[PDB]
């Protein structure tokens, strides 16, 4: 992230840090997540691309520190990693970035939602805030497009939304921005998300409870004059998600 | 869901 607010597993209790292991003991941080039910996390597809193995991935719920154990945290097995059968990306954008991981306890059970371990509310049908709504994102993101270490303490920042009228313009992303993805930025060059941030929360609370409005996916450069941040609008994926969570 | 605890 490029905002400015180190926070904790109590400010974004639904966030799931996602890790990939190695034959040689270690683990490295891939992308974020969002609890939905007890055993279902939900990220972006472009993360598990080059290494599509549900077996060599470990997932953390209830953890604020990057390369260090947060007491009262739950480690999971990704017992089922199904992605989106229409994901594709071009020389700029990414379409249909959304996947679901079904997790199970090393002991044999799902999430036991508690203070830190909490779940988000899905948005209803065709329902998104207006183009002014400040929403809030987080993640162990890159603190600079050029920077290369992922900050050690979970981050957070608020950002204003943007319209089709706005983003579709010439000095922006033209026709690369579609209707199944939200554009977001601050007045100019101050805040944004970034790499490492993907697969994690655009957060706006609607009608009371804070819901999963969007999901970080792409953008040219982190925090750039006339260059928003794009999130996969969960709005349209509502049936997809529900269609897999019950049977197949 | 949307239940954000209070630790201020
Ligand atoms: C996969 C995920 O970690 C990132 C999130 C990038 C978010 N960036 C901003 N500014 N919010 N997704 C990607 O890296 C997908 N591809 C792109 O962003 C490319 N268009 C990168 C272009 C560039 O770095 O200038």
């Amino acid at each position: 992230i490029i905002g400015g607010e180190f926070t904790t597993i109590e400010n974004q209790p639904w966030f799931a840090a996602i890790y990939r292991r190695h034959r040689g003991g270690s683990v490295t941080y891939v992308c974020g997540g969002s609890l939905m039910s007890p055993c279902w996390v939900i990220s972006a597809t472009h993360c598990f691309i080059d290494y599509p193995k549900k077996e060599d991935y470990i997932v953390y719920l209830g953890r604020s520190r990057l390369n260090s154990n947060t007491q009262g945290e739950m480690k999971f097995e990704v017992e089922n990693l199904i992605l989106h059968k229409d994901y594709s990306a071009d020389t700029l954008a990414h379409h249909n970035d959304i996947a679901l991981l079904k997790i199970r306890s090393k002991e044999g059970r799902c999430a036991q939602p508690s203070r830190t371990i909490q779940t988000i509310c899905l948005p209803s049908m065709y329902n998104d805030p207006q183009f002014g709504t400040s929403c809030e994102i987080t993640g162990f993101g890159k603190e600079n497009s050029t920077d290369y270490l992922y900050p050690e303490q979970l981050k957070m920042t608020v950002v204003k939304l943007i319209s089709h009228r706005e983003c579709q313009q010439p000095h922006y992303y033209g026709s690369e921005v579609t209707t199944k993805m939200l554009c977001a930025a601050d007045p100019q060059w101050k805040t944004d998300s970034c790499q490492g941030d993907s697969g994690g929360p655009l957060v706006c609370s609607l009608q009371g409870r804070m819901t999963l409005t969007g999901i970080v996916s792409w953008g040219r450069g982190c925090a750039l004059k006339d260059k928003p941040g794009v999130y996969t609008r969960v709005s349209h994926f509502l049936p997809w998600i529900r269609s897999h969570t019950k049977e197949e | 869901c949307g239940q954000k605890t209070l630790r201020p």
